[PDB]
RNA sequence: CCGGCCGGGAACUCAAAGGAGACUGCCAGUGAUAAACUGGAGGAAGGUGGGGAUGACGUCAAGUCAUCAUGGCCCUUACGACCAGGGCUACACACGUGCUACAAUGGCGCAUACAAAGAGAAGCGACCUCGCGAGAGCAAGCGGACCUCAUAAAGUGCGUCGUAGUCCGGAUUGGAGUCUGCAACUCGACUCCAUGAAGUCGGAAUCGCUAGUAAUCGUGGAUCAGAAUGCCACGGUGAAUAC
RNA sequence: AAGAACCUUACCUGGUCUUGACAUCCACGGAAGUUUUCAGAGAUGAGAAUGUGCCUUCGGGAACCGUGAGACAGGUGCUGC
């Protein structure tokens, strides 16, 4: 490792912050530990509905998430009880009260979270990890993608040494910080270890 | 009369929340002297960047905190409950004072 | 050279030398409380202190007064 | 240019001459020639006797030379006797206000040889 | 009337007013002879009074504010060549054509991570 | 460097009396970045020269220069294999740069008392040319000369 | 960072919480200058020890909410370097863009 | 009551936004009439202006399984757990990195000038009082460009010191203390008094550095109850040299 | 290691605990808590008074607290080859 981390690179040009609260000296800190628990939790919890990310913003001492995914059906569930029982669990913890927003994304194959975790879900079920990636690398530059690379690392495949292997197709300056470009790893468990699956997707010019 | 006082992270939003906290005041009851800028206060952290030993290499990161001042010296009726339950602007903290 | 309001004791010592010197003489004082000084009136009493892994029996005299009990116990051994 | 036990200095300005005394630094000196009423620009030369003699007078409150010794030895040997741990780093030649013995503590442990 | 002129060398922040009338140079209350007349580069000040004369042509309301002694001079001496524009090009000709003009930034360097102060390496060893 | 054909900073001319050659002189007295403290040295020694010289300080400071400046000096520069001295001709510019910094090298040894005191004979000396300088520019010869053979 | 040394951890800073900041009277109040220098703040300072051996604010080793390192502290944001900056890079502590001046 | 202290002013500094500006663009010459180059002009800035960030494919099966996550394996009345005390601070020695030195471009005493960057509420703590001092008491203001930490230090003027291991050096130790903290013995920091070591510029050897850099001077922060000569950061003074 | 007097602390000596300091499951009893006392280096052991709330299937509640049984918990244990 020597790269930068692509997102926090560009957090202040293009990219945006995931938290977005002013708070004071004091109880900044406090704050963002109920986040980050917040956040850990709910993505326990939400990840069978495929979350790709999470907006925690804190209006007039009342939290408030957003969640980005590509299945906002799954989420709600029926009549939206699901966002309900979220609501209450969730709320808690965050010191309360919590409305929620979930946001549809009509193109999932696009947001490396969700790349990343697929590419995952495909490692756990013991199918072949150059199917998988050239699979996600193929969908995603034929969706609509100026460049995307996806990276492998771990014992795939079930050896005795660890090789990293990574695939990549179109344009994708990490270098250009005017450019748009989607970044997610994601720890795929498997039966030999942890695979590291990391996919930068350059979305635009800017 | 009205000392509000506004402050928060990213400079270009509360430049909209000075805008609107301006207009949502001048325009119904006049009055204002403006964005007084005030300096930034900016926070510096040198955290090590590796897990174990390499003392050398470090990561500097910032939090950019930018002030404004929007004072209103006159207490305008229309102005000074334009303030309250109409403030929002959320990530942007806003002290009003008497 | 510390504390310059009073000295410092730990109770069960402090009430232990009370309750010994008030039944009289008898053996050494099993404490722990190395960081206690030494009142006047702990003087004969050549209560045990704890070094580490043994307890370093030590008359009290008339100019161990002053001094707090870790000084007169020694703890890494040199050659 | 003999007052207490010893101080034979010469052509220098007074309070130095009277830090040549053992038991008494600059501070002290200076003290000394306040109680004196004598300036502490001049030297020990251009000095007079009628003002050296309250000098020894004023000099003979504090304690200097050999009786600061014997005090010294006292409190030194005093330790090394009742064999607290201040005594005993006196007896083995090691540094006693708790310095790094590990590397350093050559004034105390002595010259680097064997 | 009265011309102004800015002028900031390293950090220190002058301003320089300045009219036509007596020799005196006034800064900051303190006499330009009392300020630092005294020191060495004490006519830094009056540099660019040479091939534009002074005597008793211009007395100058200076102020400082920053930096150190030498800067603050420095920062003087912009100020007034800053100032001198009453009778404009014609005075930079030979104003310019003589340094004095340029801003001549060259601030502190940052202290670098790793090092010591910013170019000084925190000594090598071999083994 | 390797490529930079960089040109020679320009200095600040004396701030008492015009001469930048000797504000050279300072700048090569200037311990710890003192400027203030050294060229108040420099004017010290400089009085206690026009006084037992009779010369000014511009000519004083020249009638002392030029009998410690070197006129040729060695640096090897070895022709495929060989490394043996090669007596050149040192440049003007650096020349009496040079035999400024000998005579405050001097300076720093031969410890009379006040620093100001030791320059100030120092020029002196270098008046009949006898002081040490000089002696280090006469060696700086002996490199050259006896051992001119090599062109 | 060893479940033991968490738990340690908080049972010292909310045991900590439930005394002093509240019966820090005993040492602030009764030992200082006054009548009360007689043999009262003598039994103050006896009484300092009925407490447990924590409850003090100096036995608060302070460390990181989540993976709870000694060490590598930022009183800031109450988490290790290592999190914070693991945590800054994924764009989640506010205003927290990277330095470059 | 000359303190921007008060009216008042928005000029000016500074503050923070939004823009302008530098592109070999113009000019000469050179070069294959090409890229480009050397020079000049104007310009605040000259040719990637300064500095930072940003680290390609991989290399070292480099480092960390003790930050964290995790495959194996292993313990699982114990290799897990609780507590007190001890240790991590031991010292014949060896090395690395620093700080303070060896002095007169210096020490000391009195007087006096000029900073930036910060930090701050179970925090910063003026003022005033007592204490030789560290500090203690009482107690404003301030979550702050207003209040505080907070007198910048070298410098500058004047006086002394005369080249001695000295009015250099300040280690070591004794005594008396203050502060935080349940507790300062093992093993804290600081102050006062006394003490006053090696050291007279360092063998073989070796390092840093091309400018506001090296060098030297102080200040602040994080960690932190207390505990830096370390780390990170700010400003003052400010070179030498590059054939 | 952006700061080992205690803690930190992983090490040592001694005294101790065992479904255990931390998590969930079930049965069983108790509002939680707070004041204070004795033994002990303390951990812990033994008590003494008080308080006895949010819903009634009212053989139960939602927390909290103690013993019971087994799943497990726990490891800064080994391997960065
Ligand atoms: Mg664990
Ligand atoms: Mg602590
Ligand atoms: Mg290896
Ligand atoms: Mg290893
Ligand atoms: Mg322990
Ligand atoms: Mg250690
Ligand atoms: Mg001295
Ligand atoms: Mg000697
Ligand atoms: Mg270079
Ligand atoms: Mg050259
Ligand atoms: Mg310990
Ligand atoms: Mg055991
Ligand atoms: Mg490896």
């Amino acid at each position: 490792g020597q790269k930068v981390h692509p997102n926090g690179i560009r957090l202040g040009i293009v990219k945006p912050w995931n938290s977005t609260w002013f708070a004071n000296t004091k109880e900044f800190a406090d704050n963002l530990d109920s986040d980050f628990k917040v956040r850990q939790y709910l993505t326990k919890e939400l990840a069978k509905a495929s979350v790709s990310r999470i907006v925690i913003e804190r209006p007039a001492k009342s939290i408030r998430v957003t969640i980005h995914t590509a299945r906002p059906g799954i989420v709600i569930g029926k009549k939206g009880e699901d966002v309900e029982k979220l609501r209450k669990v969730v709320a808690d913890i965050a010191g309360v009260p919590a409305q929620i927003n979930i946001a549809e994304v009509r193109k999932p194959e696009l947001d490396a979270k969700l790349v990343a975790d697929s590419i995952t879900s495909q490692l756990e079920r013991r199918v072949m990890f150059r199917r998988a990636m050239k699979r996600a690398v193929q969908n995603a530059m034929r969706l609509g993608a100026k460049g995307i690379k996806v990276e492998v690392s771990g014992r795939l495949g079930g050896a005795e040494i660890a090789r990293t292997e990574w695939y990549r197709e179109g344009r994708v300056p990490l270098h250009t910080l005017r450019a748009d470009i989607d970044y997610n790893t994601s720890e795929a468990h498997t039966t030999y270890g942890v695979i590291g699956v990391k996919v930068w997707i350059f979305k635009g010019e800017i | 009369r009205i000392r509000i006082r506004l402050k928060a992270f990213d400079h270009r939003l509360i430049d909209q929340a000075t805008a609107e906290i301006v207009e949502t005041a001048k325009r119904t009851g006049a009055q204002v002297r403006g964005p007084i800028p005030l300096p930034t206060r900016k926070e510096r952290f040198t955290v090590l960047i590796s897990p174990h030993v390499n003392k050398d290499a470090r990561d500097q990161y910032e939090i950019r905190t930018h002030l404004r001042l929007v004072d209103i010296v006159e207490p305008t009726e229309k102005t000074v409950d334009a303030l309250m339950r109409l403030d929002l602007a959320a990530g942007v903290d806003v002290q009003i004072s008497l | 050279r510390s504390l310059k309001k009073g000295p410092f004791i730990d109770l069960h010592l402090l009430k232990k030398v009370e309750k010994a010197v008030e039944s009289g003489d008898k053996k050494p004082l099993r404490t722990w409380s190395r960081r206690s000084t030494i009142f006047p009136n702990m003087i004969g009493l050549t209560i045990a202190v704890h070094n580490g892994r043994q307890h370093v029996p030590v008359f009290v005299t008339d100019e161990m007064v002053g001094h707090k009990l870790g000084e007169f116990a020694p703890t890494r051994t040199y050659r | 240019a003999r007052i207490a036990g010893i101080n034979i200095p010469d052509h220098k300005h007074a309070v130095i001459a009277l830090t040549s005394i053992y038991g008494v630094g600059k501070t002290r000196s200076k003290a000394i020639l306040a109680a004196a009423g004598i300036a502490e620009d001049v030297k020990i030369s251009e000095l007079s006797e009628g003002q050296i003699d309250t000098l020894r007078d004023e000099v003979a409150k504090f304690v200097v030379e050999g009786d600061l010794r014997r005090e010294i030895s006292m409190s030194i040997k005093r330790l090394m006797d009742l064999g607290c741990y201040r005594g005993l780093r006196h007896r083995r030649g090691l540094p006693v206000r708790g310095q790094r013995t590990k590397t350093n503590a050559r004034t105390r442990k002595g010259p680097r040889k064997p | 009337n009265q011309y102004y002129g800015t002028g900031r060398r390293k950090s220190s922040a002058a301003r320089v007013f300045i009219k036509p009338g007596n020799g005196k140079i006034v800064i900051n209350q303190r006499s330009l002879e009392q300020y630092f007349g005294r020191e060495t580069a004490r006519m830094v000040v009056r540099q660019p009074l040479e091939l534009v004369d002074m005597v008793e042509k211009l007395d100058l309301y200076i102020t400082v504010k920053g930096g150190g002694i030498s800067g603050q001079a420095g920062a003087i001496r912009h100020g007034i060549t800053r100032a001198l524009m009453e009778y404009d090009e014609s005075l930079r000709s030979e104003l310019r054509k003589a340094g004095f003009v340029t801003r001549d930034a060259r601030q502190v360097e940052r202290k670098k991570v790793g090092l010591r102060k910013a170019r000084r390496r925190p000594q090598f060893s071999k083994r | 460097p390797r490529r930079r054909v960089i040109g020679q900073r320009k200095i600040l001319p004396d701030p008492k009396f015009g001469s930048e050659l000797l504000a050279k002189f300072v700048n090569i007295l200037m311990v710890d970045g003192k400027k203030s403290t050294a060229e108040s040295i420099v004017y010290s020694a400089l009085e206690t020269l026009a006084q037992r010289s009779g010369k000014s300080e511009l000519e004083a400071f020249e009638v002392a220069l030029e009998n410690v400046r070197p006129t040729v000096e060695v640096k090897s520069r070895r022709v495929g294999g060989s490394t043996y001295q090669v007596p050149v001709e040192v440049r003007p510019v650096r020349r009496n740069a040079l035999a400024m910094r000998w005579i405050v090298e001097a300076a720093r040894k031969r410890g009379d008392k006040s620093m100001a005191l030791r320059l100030a004979n120092e020029l002196s000396d270098a008046a009949e040319n006898k002081g040490t300088a000089v002696k280090k520019r006469e060696d700086v010869h002996r490199m050259a000369e006896a051992n001119k053979a090599f062109a | 960072a060893k479940q033991s040394m968490k738990a340690r951890e908080v049972k010292r800073v909310a045991l900590a919480d439930k005394y002093f900041a509240k019966r820090a009277e005993l040492k602030a109040i009764i030992s200082d200058v006054n009548a009360a220098s007689d043999e009262d703040r003598w039994n103050a300072v006896l009484k300092l020890q009925t407490l447990p051996r924590d409850s003090s604010p100096s036995r608060q080793r302070n460390r990181c909410r989540q993976t709870g390192r000694p060490h590598g502290f930022l009183r800031k944001f109450g988490l290790s370097r290592i999190k914070v900056r693991e945590a800054a890079m994924r764009g989640e502590i506010p205003g927290l863009k990277k330095a470059s001046w």
